[PDB]
RNA sequence: AUCCUUAUGCACGGGAAAUACGCAUAUCAGUGAGGAUUCGUCCGAGAUUGUGUUUUUGCUGGUU
């Protein structure tokens, strides 16, 4: 690694990242996912989001640091995962992606993976 | 309002629709930094990259193809 | 163009080597006569020439660092598309 | 014009005809100052690139090398003369001289057809070909 | 143990298209490509640039 960014918080570990990124991609294929900052910021304003994933090592980090303060008002969990390049892949994109918002459909197929991971994430926010 | 700005109308007319979009994003990136920034200390530096890119990127759009061997 | 470079013949006639197939008082007087007649009997450059002197000033570094091949109409792209559009034909239906 | 190279001795002419096995060798015989020998020098230069794969072009001046004047008989400002494997080629443009070329051809396209026709017919050892467009009226 | 969902791989069977499919020691590109708008906002991944083939690619059989 490199010095993990002090502002990065909650930071998911190795074992949670595998469980999270796997859900991301699993949602990508049902197109319940939304990738990128602005696409994610849109979600919260509307009110459809489930949780946000962000890149920890996003350079500079200040460009996404607004999401946390928005999430806390809409009561939406969030975490950082350790690299952007990995998050890029899971969304089905060649290229680096710093944020992503899974959305809501309560008829969904993957519904029970999501509640699983939010339950894990909200633990990190102590 | 952005359309009237400097970083757009200093360029040929063909590259306008490509430079709003390219600038509008970097405005919001700039504006997101401003909220983040502490009131007592505000530091520019982000802008310098985001102008450098923009002016250099706008040039390249204008430049046009290299000529081709027949 | 390797031969173009070299510069030397044998003391050789051109026709023969390849194997080629073809598919003084009066004079003086004439000259004199002609003379007896010569005795008796541009703009673009001017316009420019004046500019050409103007050039003399320019340095050899600048002569080098001159941009080289700039197209401003994207002629190549349009031409290719046009050829592709016009390639084939089709037969009209019955 | 500076695109197309020039041949400065009759010995440059002859080797240039020999060494190019697979392509036409096209030569413009005529002198720089001429009105009509400048015009052709253009219509060729524009075409020379398109055709590089089957035809090679050169420039020669009657004044620079006069060795070839009597054998091929060169009259008038310029003559276009086609060679393939040392064999002087020949085409009837409807003009009444089947050897060489004289008149100034008008379009780029109609010039490329003639080169292409000569090459294709030539490849088969045929010594005469027919120019599709016959400019007897023109010249 | 059955059953069900999505992705990927090999595959029988059924269709549609080749003005289509690619390639690049090459430019940018969710740190927002390219669009839509009822003017309030809404979609979100490719666009340039050079190039190869494109009335056809490989392979058999008949008849002369
Ligand atoms: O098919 P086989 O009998 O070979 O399965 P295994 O011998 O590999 O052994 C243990 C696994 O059996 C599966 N079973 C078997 N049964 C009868 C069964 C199983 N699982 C469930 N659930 C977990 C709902 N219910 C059952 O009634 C399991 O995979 C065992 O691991």
């Amino acid at each position: 690694m490199s010095a993990p960014n002090p502002k990065a918080f909650p930071l998911a570990d190795a074992a949670l990242t595998q469980q999270i990124l796997d859900v991301v991609q699993q949602a990508a294929n049902l197109r319940q996912l939304k990738k990128g900052a602005n696409e994610a910021t849109k979600t919260l304003n509307r009110g459809i989001s489930e949780f946000i994933i962000m890149a920890a090592d996003c350079e500079p980090i200040e460009i996404l640091l607004h999401l946390p303060l928005l999430c806390e008002d809409k009561n939406v969990p969030y975490v950082f995962v350790p690299s952007r390049v990995a998050l890029g892949r899971a969304c089905g994109v060649s290229r680096p992606v710093i944020a992503a918002s899974i959305t809501t459909n309560d008829a969904s197929a993957i519904k029970t993976q999501i509640y699983a991971v939010k339950d894990k994430i909200e633990t990190l926010l102590i | 309002y952005l359309f009237a700005s400097d970083m757009i109308q200093k360029f040929p007319v063909s590259v306008h629709k490509q430079m709003l979009r390219m600038l509008c994003a970097k405005v919001s990136l700039a504006a997101r930094v401003d909220a983040g920034q502490k009131n007592g200390d505000r530091n520019t530096v982000l802008a310098h990259k985001w102008k450098a890119e923009l002016s250099k990127k706008a040039r390249k759009l204008s430049e046009a193809p290299s000529i081709s061997e027949t | 163009p390797s031969f173009l470079d070299q510069e030397p013949p044998a003391g050789y006639v051109p026709g023969i080597g390849r194997g080629a197939t073809g598919f003084k008082t009066l004079e003086l007087k004439l000259a004199q006569k002609k003379k007896k007649r010569a005795n008796e009997k541009s703009n673009v450059k001017r316009q420019f020439a004046d500019l050409k002197e103007s050039l003399a000033a320019v340095t050899e570094s600048e002569w080098m660092d001159i941009p080289d091949a700039t197209d401003f109409t994207r002629r190549n792209k349009r031409n290719r598309i046009q050829e592709q559009l016009n390639r084939k034909t089709y037969a009209a239906p019955d | 014009s500076v695109l197309l190279p020039q041949l400065r001795t009759g010995w440059h002419v002859d080797q240039a005809i020999v060494t190019e096995t697979k392509r036409l060798v096209v030569i413009r015989f005529g002198r720089k100052n001429d009105r009509q020998c400048m015009i052709m020098d253009e219509l060729l230069s524009s075409i020379a690139e398109r055709v590089r794969n089957f035809a090679v072009i050169y420039l020669c001046d009657i004044d620079e090398v006069s060795d070839f004047d009597e054998m091929y008989e060169l009259t008038d400002p310029m003559t276009v003369m086609f060679f393939y494997h040392n064999k002087h080629m020949m085409c009837d443009f409807g003009t009444g001289n089947n050897n060489k070329l004289n008149f100034i051809v008008d379009d780029k396209q109609e010039m490329i057809d003639i080169l292409e026709t000569i090459f294709r017919g030539a490849r088969k050892n045929k010594g005469l070909v027919v120019s599709p467009y016959d400019y007897n009226h023109k010249r």
